[PDB]
């Protein structure tokens, strides 16, 4: 019934998105109307959205700066 | 229980898993095992989740209330049919693609027939609903868990399925609809020639108890006609003070008010109390809450007595007063549903007086008294004499005159008025007796069954003194629950043992009978007594013919004067009429009725072991409203499976449609062999399985009950939901693939891409007129988005003369160029410098200066490092562009099928119900994250054959999926809303 630890998990999820989902996974036992489970739902939503966005950004950067440049091939304009 | 390993092994026997294992033969045949293994991975994951949920249902069921469910076997059959149809269609499409010499711009080193066969196998594995048994198991187990959470313990898994389709509820009034805490409300005193009476009848008068809160003993008796709410609330005020209600109004229950009327009321209450030796008032040991022990029906008499005295809490001397009246245990008549009265015998401490009411009879001394309590309808008819008030001195039994017909009607219409207002009435009678009368009663060979001597006598010794009316308060939520049932079009029938006017009154109070039904006689049209269920209108006749009973009782809503064994007839009639009967009972004699009912319901704590062993579910809540929530959850359990099957069909038909269109239109296949297996795993399993935990819709408790014969897919889910999503998804994915290939390689169809690569023919040496084929140059047009330049660029492949090997050159020239001439000024200076010195040795330079081998270059070593030639399997710019385009199409397909999960959930527009489920958020983001990561992880991309995209490429791939969210904001769910969700046009 403590609101502090799901909030801590929500904040910490900004540096590792899998933490937010773990937050909802761990305290599902608590009753739904409790503030702890509501903040756990918020943690899961934040973790999921940040997971999608972080995967997008990481993959885009990885492509544009590694996979765009195969070592052996040659590149000219706009490369 | 079934062994866990046996449960895990058994789930592979479902038809869809069997079909997937049939497709897994590719791992043993001459095919790619690295892609056929993933089918086993999907099957193993589904089996693991399903066996976990089945094992958990084995815990939530059985131990908490004490092989396939018909829905499960029907849905397994449906999944098998879907798999067979998909396999047949894909077989036709793949045979068409093989008869035509179809081939891909990539996969040049492999045989096209094997590639297209493996792609068809992957499409078959996707289109077969391999997750259907797993989702049905999860939905049923989670539904049972939800039922247990809502105080409804289901004993059998099939009970969860059958509850949603239930169309009638039969519940006992007492215990289920109304709480068993009966409290006294009025009491009527009967004495002719009395000085005080109601409406100047001079024979009867009514009295009212206050306060009337549950089983609380303190209070008194007052006059009904004078106690308004204003005078009642001031009596409630200062109730903590000692007994002083006389300051407000005359309290007839105060023993200090020794008057004739008070004497009669005391006599009636003392006669009532002596019949209640089986019950006693009590208080909780940890809370100042009153209570009652013993029979529930006898309870309110003791509480009523405590308000006029005759209780240990009022005076400790009451124990000796009761001890003065010894009891004759030999003649006691026990109460049961067949007799409907109970008789007790006691000895008096006097000669011919009882609570100042005189039983004087010449030549007889009445040392004993017989007290009777029971239903008025079985004691009033045999009444012989009443009490009479003589002058203003004493009340004596009127031995002088028998009860006339008008005198009987005096009691009759008062009983009629008191039985209304939802009050049940108990009539108390007496018979004076002597020692010789007790000896005669003991000499009777008959048991306590008849004891006819008490009721009938040649001297007419049978006196009813009055009535006691008690209210049976309805449970707090029963009215809302019945209103919800009416909105759900599930018929609600009350079965009760109370009298017929009482039954109709309590039904009207709790809302079974509306005031709008007064246009017809609700007294007889809906509420009937059980005596009417026989051809002759009396219980002696056994039964009434079925062909008339089924037609007579189809309008009836309330049954009165019922018996536990009669419930069987009601269940049979309703079952013959076509309803799915859920009947409630305690199990003493109605266990066969519960068993014969479609959904037996044990009455929780009050129910016996037989009821809990015969019923399909147990109401631990001890409340009727739980059955309504039970029907709601049962309906949600089928609705979630319906949504899941809609998702499956609407995505896995669109897959086949766009594959067929790609093959027909000579486009590259929109998905790889294992890309489609990854798509299947990332749109079923997650988030399609997350549809199993959807909360109830706003109209799932408003639609009529689903008939059992109704198919899972009504035509409403075909004209909208399935077909308009398959067509839209095919359009979106095909347009994404076409625009993707146009952006990435400059052409959108296989003919354009293949003609885009230049080939040369070399005549064989050992075989005359036989020609080998090679490629010596490739072009491509790729759209570019960058800070420096936005627009088309051209990329080429050629045999590099400086490095003497095939190389890939990107961005040779800005804008599309028909024939790239490296000696021109348009070409990038590096490419011009790399070949301006001329071709390397023995090579040709006539056609634009590219390095093509001369016509005499043939050797039997096909693709064996021949100079001037790109090797087979080398990734030309055409092949790389096609791979990038197929990656964008794959991501678009995943985000098009996954986003359907957000519009399947409810017919309401998705923006209102977005946050309604969290498991769908988890599964949707898992799918999205694994889609983005599968195209950038170096290990995964080497087997999925995907290449990592640019940021604007990812936005372009996703946007073709968000265009499929116009399935909600435009058409056709708006059409469905306007045609069915609109309350009125």
């Amino acid at each position: 019934n403590d609101i502090t630890q799901p909030r801590i998990h929500t904040i910490l999820s900004f540096f590792f998105p899998f933490i937010g989902c773990l937050s909802y996974l761990i305290n599902l036992k608590y009753p739904e109307p409790s503030l702890r489970r509501q903040y756990a739902k918020k943690a899961l939503c934040v973790g999921s959205a940040l997971s999608v966005i972080y995967s997008f950004i990481l993959c885009s950067l990885l492509g544009q700066y590694i996979y765009q440049y195969d070592n052996k091939e040659i590149y000219g304009y706009t490369y | 229980v079934v062994p866990v390993w046996l449960i895990f092994l058994s789930q592979y026997c479902s038809p869809v898993v069997l079909l997937l294992l049939v497709a897994a033969v590719a791992s043993l045949a001459l095919n790619e095992v690295v892609e056929g293994v993933a089918i086993i991975s999907i099957v193993t994951l589904n089996a693991c989740l399903a066996t976990y949920m089945e094992k958990s249902s084995g815990d939530a069921i059985g131990k908490l209330a004490e092989k396939l469910t018909p829905l499960q076997v029907a849905l397994n059959k449906l999944g098998g049919l879907i798999g067979l149809i998909a396999i047949i269609v894909l077989v036709v499409i793949i045979s068409l693609a093989v008869i035509i010499k179809y081939r891909d711009p990539a996969h040049a080193d492999k045989d096209p027939t094997f590639v297209i066969i493996i792609i068809g196998v992957g499409f078959a594995v996707s289109s077969i609903p391999e997750g259907l048994p797993m989702v049905v198991t999860i939905t049923l187990s989670a539904g049972a868990k939800d039922m247990v959470k809502k105080n409804a313990n289901v004993r059998k898994l099939p009970a969860v399925e059958t509850l949603g389709c239930c169309s009638v509820i039969c519940s006992d009034k007492t215990g289920t609809l109304t709480e068993g805490k009966m409290t006294a409300i009025n009491a009527v005193t009967i004495c002719k020639n009395s000085s005080l009476s109601d409406e100047n009848n001079k024979l009867t008068k009514t009295f009212d108890f206050y306060p009337t809160k549950g089983f609380e003993p303190c209070g008194g008796l007052f006059d009904s006609n004078e106690l308004t709410s204003e005078k009642k609330k001031e009596i409630v005020i200062a109730k903590n003070q000692n007994t002083s209600y006389d300051k407000v109004l005359y309290n007839y229950g105060n023993p200090s008010n020794k008057s004739v009327i008070v004497d009669k009321t005391r006599s009636l209450m003392f006669a009532a109390y002596l019949n209640s030796y089986d019950t006693t008032l009590s208080r909780d040991p940890k809370t100042l809450k009153w209570g009652i022990h013993g029979n529930m029906s006898e309870g309110p008499i003791v509480v009523a007595a405590a308000k006029v005295g005759y209780s240990f809490i009022n005076n400790p001397n009451h124990k000796s007063y009761l001890d003065n009246f010894q009891r004759l245990d030999d003649l006691e008549v026990t109460f049961n549903s067949s007799r409907k009265m109970k008789i007790t015998f006691y000895k008096l401490k006097t000669v011919n007086v009882f609570e100042n009411v005189y039983l004087d009879k010449p030549g007889k001394v009445y040392t004993h008294v017989a007290l009777i309590k029971g239903a008025p309808d079985r004691l009033l008819d045999r009444s012989t004499h009443l009490l009479e008030e003589t002058s203003m001195k004493k009340v004596q039994v009127s031995w002088n005159s028998t009860i006339t017909q008008e005198e009987r009607n005096v009691l009759i219409k008062k009983n009629l008025e008191l039985s209304q207002k939802a009050l049940r009435v108990l009539s108390i009678c007496i018979k004076p007796l002597t020692d010789q009368n007790i000896e005669e009663l003991k000499k009777l060979e008959d048991a306590d069954e008849r004891l006819k001597y008490v009721n009938y006598d040649e001297n007419g010794g049978f006196i009813p003194m009055g009535y006691v009316a008690s209210f049976d308060p309805p449970r707090p939520g029963v009215k809302e629950a019945i209103q919800t049932c009416r909105e759900a079009q599930v018929k609600v029938i009350m079965i009760t043992g109370d009298q017929k006017p009482t039954a109709v009154a309590i039904g009207k109070l709790i809302g079974l009978i509306e005031e709008k039904s007064e246009q017809v006689e609700d007294i007889n049209s809906l509420a009937i007594e059980c005596s009417e269920l026989h051809i002759n209108k009396n219980p002696n006749e056994p039964i009434l013919p079925n062909d008339q009973l089924d037609e007579f009782t189809d309008k009836i809503l309330i049954y009165s004067r019922a018996q536990p064994e009669d419930k069987i007839t009601i269940v049979q009639s309703l079952k013959r009429k076509g309803y799915l009967v859920a009947m409630t009972g305690d199990g003493v004699n109605d266990a066969p009725a519960l068993k014969a009912a479609d959904i037996g319901v044990a009455m929780g704590i009050n129910g016996t072991e037989v009821a809990k062993g015969a019923s399909e579910m147990i109401l631990i809540d001890d409340n009727f409203c739980t059955v309504v929530s039970a029907i709601d959850v049962g309906r949600t359990i089928f609705s979630n499976i319906q949504k899941f099957v809609c998702f499956l069909l609407g995505t896995n038909i669109g897959e086949i449609i766009y594959l067929s269109v790609a093959i027909v239109a000579q486009m590259p296949f929109p998905l790889e062999a294992l890309q489609i297996l990854f798509l299947n795993l990332m749109t079923d399993g997650c988030p399609a399985v997350a549809l199993s935990r959807e909360p109830p819709n706003d109209d799932n408790m408003k639609t009529p009950p689903r008939p059992k014969k109704q198919p899972i897919m009504t035509k409403r889910w075909w004209f909208y939901g399935i077909l308009p999503h398959t067509i839209f998804e095919a359009l979106c994915v095909l347009l994404s693939l076409a625009f993707s290939l146009y952006i990435c390689t400059g052409f959108y169809n296989l003919n354009g891409i293949h003609n885009l690569c230049k080939t040369v023919n070399l005549v064989d040496v050992n075989d005359a007129n036989v020609y080998h084929e090679y490629k010596y140059f490739c072009s491509s047009y790729e759209y570019r988005i960058s800070t420096d330049y936005v627009g088309w660029v051209t990329n080429v492949s050629f045999w590099d003369p400086q490095n003497n090997e095939a190389v890939n050159f990107w961005g040779a020239a800005k804008g599309k160029v028909e024939n790239i001439n490296p000696l021109s000024d348009i070409v990038h200076p590096e490419l011009r410098l790399r070949m301006q010195d001329g071709c390397s040795g023995d090579l040709t330079l006539d056609e634009n200066g590219w390095c093509r081998p001369k016509d005499n270059k043939t050797s039997d070593g096909y693709n064996d490092e021949l100079e001037g030639i790109l090797k087979k399997g080398f990734e030309d710019v055409t092949a790389k562009g096609s791979k990038r385009g197929r990656t964008m199409a794959f991501i678009s397909a995943v985000w098009c099928e996954m986003l359907r999960a957000y519009t399947v959930r409810s017919w309401e527009p998705f923006y209102k119900v977005f946050n309604r489920n969290m498991w769908m958020h988890l599964a949707c983001s898992i799918s999205a994250t694994l889609t983005f990561l599968s195209t950038c992880i170096p290990g995964i991309t080497s087997i999925l054959n995907t290449t990592c995209l640019l940021w604007w490429q990812y936005l372009l791939a996703i946007f073709w999926a968000l265009l499929n969210l116009f399935l909600d904001e435009i058409v056709p769910k708006v059409i469905y809303r306007r045609k069915y969700m609109t309350i009125k046009n």
